[PDB]
RNA sequence: UAGCUAGUAGGUGGGGUAACGGCUCACCUAGGCGACGAUCCCUAGCUGGUCUGAGAGGAUGACCAGCCACACUGGAACUGA
RNA sequence: CCCGCAGAAGAAGCACCGGCUAACUCCGUGCCAGCAGCCGCGGUAAUACGGAGGGUGCAAGCGUUAAUCGGAAUUACUGGGCGUAAAGCGCACGCAGGCGGUUUGUUAAGUCAGAUGUGAAAUCCCCGGGCUCAACCUGGGAACUGCAUCUGAUACUGGCAA
């Protein structure tokens, strides 16, 4: 259950007595495609070395996402730093009409169709955490039924 | 003088008349009181063709509305004829 | 029954006529918040019956000047 | 209106077999498939998210023989219809007359079916039809006219259709060149490879 | 903010000006043309950019960049002017449409000939 | 100074749940009891009282399921600066129908789900996620 | 652009209007509009709609259809339903 | 609209292809010629200039330009802010205005429910039908976030009370 993919690669500089040494930062999000997601940042001297370092972190740092059929349960915000991230469930129609970075996290998570938009900034790292904060926050009617101690049918129906 | 006349709508070479109760002075396609069915001259032998609500015609013709040369005959077409 | 309108008087120093404000509590189209909008009307009345600052019932009627189309119905709650 | 260019070139760029150059023989092995789109087919593409979508859209266009203006109109109809937007895109394409004529077996290729439709050969419900984009209604009977019945191009082309998968949603007589379009095509019945999802995404932005 | 402040003074929508005063939403305009002359760009460039003072028909007096290699413009010669800045020459905010009116097509251009107004080979 | 009393109630609930606090004491009222009863009826709050004669102090008893609190979010909608009255068909549904909206309609105060079926709308007091 | 306004704002009476009315007169009172924008200024036919938008909105009002306005530029009446 | 005739015969496009944006090899006019929508290219080895040339892309059109919206949550009502990024009047008092604790009455202005009238036709939408399909035309419903009245819920807001 890999379904691993890259969002962004970005080179960064240290600056020392000699000169400016360049390293590279990755950002890989991985998931089963069935309610599991996990971003992993990673950083290294060479490019392809950094993405393997990112992928190892990504697998361990994995969050569960209870989701309906192939879509979200309810419209959900998930703020992080300067990225708002709104996303609506939508029907069995459509696809993942969401931004880059914002949809890499969604498609590997296992949601097949949602409405979505990233307000504020749209920095690849923070929007990926913003979505994961939003999806981790997103409860299901089975959780909500047990939470209030009432009935699965009396709430939903 | 109110009058029951055909309005002429539809595409080029494919007319579709909207039989309508209007003032004589008002234009062919323009102002009217209320439309009272329709007429399709290029309908042919099939499901639909001409429909003319005869209850509304009695409300205007009974009062005092002239019927045009064509609409007078579409009344003659719908009632009896065959 | 007649389509009357309640309204508080603004001024009555005109001889045989009276100007009346009608507060209407309509909401703002865009923003959604309510507003206490005013409608100042000129109104006819026989003699100086209603003074300044009192509630008055008003009815739509024949025009009897330039402006001043409305007319008095009755007095309710006289001047304090 | 039509492509009318090197047809098998499109299959290499896309990668998969598009059935443009299907014809009399079954398998080609006659283009260096996959590894030669053009002069620089050895170049492994990076292939962006916009790319994969645009490649998937071009695949479905080039299979069915439809242009962007007419294809964009199918999306607009597909959105307005009930149910899944993705399933409608494909279902409206599959309901085309040149597609039905190909799936009946009256044409070795889909371009052949289009010309056979165009040239007054095809006839449905006792009415001749020239239009490739004619939306074939459920419960119809496509057929070939008696003048151009059992000509050279059709009889050889119908024998190819025995090797083909053959759809369940339509039925063919084969003796008297007579077809029967029964129900609307299901998603799971056909293809099982071309992704609708990515096409729905492309037009949404 | 504050819903009552918005009732009292509404959201003043930012009326952004147009870049190109050719006026009346015109796609192009005719220019009689005066003074055809070369000019240097800003900082990283360095070149002799071809440009001319356009006496526009409506009464305005602007400068327009002559694209392509070589031209037949001189002294007068009536020219068609389209919108579009060069982003190098400060002040120049228009282009002369090559091919239209007296402004001829560029000599020996084959790829991209709608721009530069050249016929088939 | 203490203009909206109902908003002040919903904050004491929102802050009480954030502080992991058991009970939430506050001044009582007619409308205060009506909202607290509807929250109790469904099951955000677990029981309440109105202990007092002259100066009544309505104290709630906040619910907890795991370590996390039950009231995920709660906010005022129809506030005194901007009153919000919605019609029958235009009534909201909080959290795609698994949260509620306390709506003041005529037939007492009640939930948005109850308002739909009863066949009326009114002043939407607060969303409760 | 914070003040504008003298048939101006109301009354009685006479005339006039198909019709009521400062529509117009004579006299009488001193008003009326105005910070929920009068006045003055610049621009503008208006609407059904059109284009756009997830929608709220934003922009616009060619074609088709309703209504107004104008007829070389300023007036006046005659004739007539 | 139909039928016979002759023979593929009469029947193509113009963008751009550093990046954003699907598409690169090289002969380059050496900060010259030029490019450009932004970042920026071009200084004897260029995917960014002309050119030949593979494609990339679009089709009887395609480009460039002007113009409106969009993306711009960059006038934010839905939906932004104001310690240091642009932004708390130097600090008070205060009429008009906005808002207002709390229990019993009482009204019904707001508010909601119902009903009737109307919101011209076209347009939009759905269901249809009609022209070889299609644009197009067109039958029938919904809608036209209205407003108006008439009668009712009176929880909540206001008024008039104690
Ligand atoms: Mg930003
Ligand atoms: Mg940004
Ligand atoms: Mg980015
Ligand atoms: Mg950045
Ligand atoms: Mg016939
Ligand atoms: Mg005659
Ligand atoms: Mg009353
Ligand atoms: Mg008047
Ligand atoms: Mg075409
Ligand atoms: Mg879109
Ligand atoms: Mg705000
Ligand atoms: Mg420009
Ligand atoms: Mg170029
Ligand atoms: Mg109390
Ligand atoms: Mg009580
Ligand atoms: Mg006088
Ligand atoms: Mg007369
Ligand atoms: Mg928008
Ligand atoms: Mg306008
Ligand atoms: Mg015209
Ligand atoms: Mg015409
Ligand atoms: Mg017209
Ligand atoms: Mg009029
Ligand atoms: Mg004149
Ligand atoms: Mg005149
Ligand atoms: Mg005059
Ligand atoms: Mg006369
Ligand atoms: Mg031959
Ligand atoms: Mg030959
Ligand atoms: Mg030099
Ligand atoms: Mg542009
Ligand atoms: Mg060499
Ligand atoms: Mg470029
Ligand atoms: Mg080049
Ligand atoms: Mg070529
Ligand atoms: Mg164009
Ligand atoms: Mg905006
Ligand atoms: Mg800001
Ligand atoms: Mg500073
Ligand atoms: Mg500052
Ligand atoms: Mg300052
Ligand atoms: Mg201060
Ligand atoms: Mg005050
Ligand atoms: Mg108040
Ligand atoms: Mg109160
Ligand atoms: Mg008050
Ligand atoms: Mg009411
Ligand atoms: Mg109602
Ligand atoms: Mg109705
Ligand atoms: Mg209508
Ligand atoms: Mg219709
Ligand atoms: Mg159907
Ligand atoms: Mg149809
Ligand atoms: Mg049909
Ligand atoms: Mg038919
Ligand atoms: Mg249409
Ligand atoms: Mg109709
Ligand atoms: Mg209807
Ligand atoms: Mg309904
Ligand atoms: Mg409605
Ligand atoms: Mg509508
Ligand atoms: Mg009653
Ligand atoms: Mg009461
Ligand atoms: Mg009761
Ligand atoms: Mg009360």
């Amino acid at each position: 259950e890999l379904q691993e993919k890259l969002i962004a690669v970005n080179r960064v500089s240290k600056t020392v007595k000699g000169g400016r040494i360049f390293s590279f930062t990755a950002l890989t999000v991985v998931g089963d495609g069935n309610g599991r997601v996990g971003f992993g940042y990673g950083k290294a001297r060479e490019v392809p070395a950094a993405i393997q370092k990112a992928m190892e972190k990504a697998r361990r740092n994995m969050i569960n996402v209870a989701l309906n059929n192939g879509t979200l349960q309810h419209p959900v915000k998930g703020v992080h730093t300067g990225s708002r991230v709104f996303m609506q469930p939508a029907s069995e129609g459509t696809g993942i009409i969401a931004g880059g970075a914002m949809r890499a996290v969604l498609e590997v998570a296992g949601v097949h169709n949602v409405l979505a938009k990233a307000y504020g900034s749209t920095n690849p790292i923070n929007v990926v955490r913003a979505t994961i904060d939003g999806l981790e926050n997103m409860n299901s009617p089975e959780m909500v039924a047990a939470k209030r101690g009432k009935s699965v049918e009396e709430i939903l129906g | 003088m109110v009058t029951i006349r055909l309005a002429r709508h539809g595409a080029k070479k494919r007319p579709f008349y909207q039989v309508v109760v209007a003032d004589s002075r008002n234009a062919r396609n323009g102002r009217f009181i209320e439309r009272v069915g329709f007429f399709n001259p290029i309908a042919s032998e099939k499901e639909e063709g001409t429909r003319l609500d005869l209850d509304r015609i009695a409300h205007w013709v009974g009062q005092g509305a002239t019927i045009s040369d064509r609409v007078a005959a579409l009344i003659k077409e719908v009632n009896k004829a065959a | 029954k007649i389509r009357t309108l309640q309204g508080r008087v603004v001024s009555d120093k005109m001889e045989k006529s009276i100007v009346v404000a009608i507060e209407r509590f309509v909401k703002h189209p865009i923003y959604g918040k309510f507003i206490k909008r005013t409608t100042k009307l000129h109104v006819h009345d026989e003699n100086n019956e209603c003074g300044i600052g009192d509630v008055v019932e008003i009815r739509e009627c024949r025009p009897l000047s330039k402006t001043k189309s409305w007319t008095l119905v009755r007095v309710v709650e006289k001047a304090v | 209106a039509r492509y009318l260019g090197p047809k098998l070139k499109l299959s290499r760029r896309e990668g998969t077999d598009l059935f443009l150059k299907s014809g009399v023989r079954a398998i080609d092995t006659k283009c260096k498939i996959e590894q030669a789109p053009g002069q620089h087919g050895a170049r492994k593409p990076r292939l962006s998210d916009y790319g994969v979508q645009l490649r998937e859209k071009q695949k479905v266009r080039r299979i069915y023989g439809v242009l962007e203006r007419q294809f964009r109109n199918y999306y607009k109809e597909a959105a307005r219809l009930k149910g899944n937007t993705g399933e409608n895109l494909l279902a409206l394409l599959e309901g085309r007359l040149d597609n039905v004529v190909y799936r009946m077996g009256f044409g070795a290729t889909r371009a052949e079916a289009r010309q056979l439709v165009s040239h007054k050969a095809i006839m449905v419900n006792g009415r001749v039809v020239n239009i490739a984009s004619y939306q074939v209604s459920p419960n119809d009977v496509v057929s070939i006219r008696e003048k151009a019945k059992k000509q050279s191009r059709v009889k050889a082309a119908l024998e190819l259709a025995e090797q083909r998968e053959k759809p369940t949603w339509l039925e063919v007589d084969a003796g008297k060149m007579e077809g029967t379009f029964k129900r609307k095509p299901e998603r799971s019945d056909l293809s099982a490879d071309i992704n609708e999802h990515l096409i729905v995404e492309l037009y949404s932005k | 903010a504050t819903v009552n402040q918005l009732v009292r003074k509404p959201r003043a929508r930012k009326v952004a000006k147009s870049n190109v005063p050719a006026l009346e939403a015109c796609p192009q305009k005719r220019g009689v043309c005066t003074r055809v002359y070369t000019t240097t760009p800003k900082k990283p460039n360095s070149a002799l950019r071809k440009v001319c003072r356009v006496r526009l028909t409506n009464g305005f007096e602007v400068t327009s960049y002559i694209g392509g290699e070589g031209h037949n413009l001189q002294e007068h010669s009536v020219i068609l002017i389209r919108g579009g800045r060069v982003k190098d020459l400060p002040g120049v905010r228009y282009h002369t449409v090559r091919g239209a009116l007296d402004c001829s097509g560029v000599k020996d251009r084959k790829q991209a000939r709608s721009k530069y107004g050249v016929k088939r080979p | 100074s203490m203009q909206d009393p109902i908003a002040d109630m919903l904050t004491r609930i929102r802050n009480g749940q954030a502080a992991n606090k058991a009970a939430v004491t506050m001044p009582s009222s007619k409308l205060k009891v009506a909202i607290a009863n509807v929250l109790k009826e469904e099951g955000f709050i677990e029981d309440f009282k109105v202990e007092g004669d002259t100066k009544p102090e309505l104290e709630l008893t906040l619910k907890y399921f795991q370590g996390k609190a039950v009231v995920e979010s709660i906010q005022r909608v129809s506030r005194p600066g901007l009153r919000i009255y919605k019609r029958k068909d235009e009534l909201p549904k909080v959290m795609a129908g698994l949260g509620i909206a306390v709506v003041s309609t005529s037939k007492g105060v009640m939930t948005d789900r109850a308002a739909r079926q009863a066949g009326l709308g009114g002043e939407i007091i607060c969303y409760v996620a």
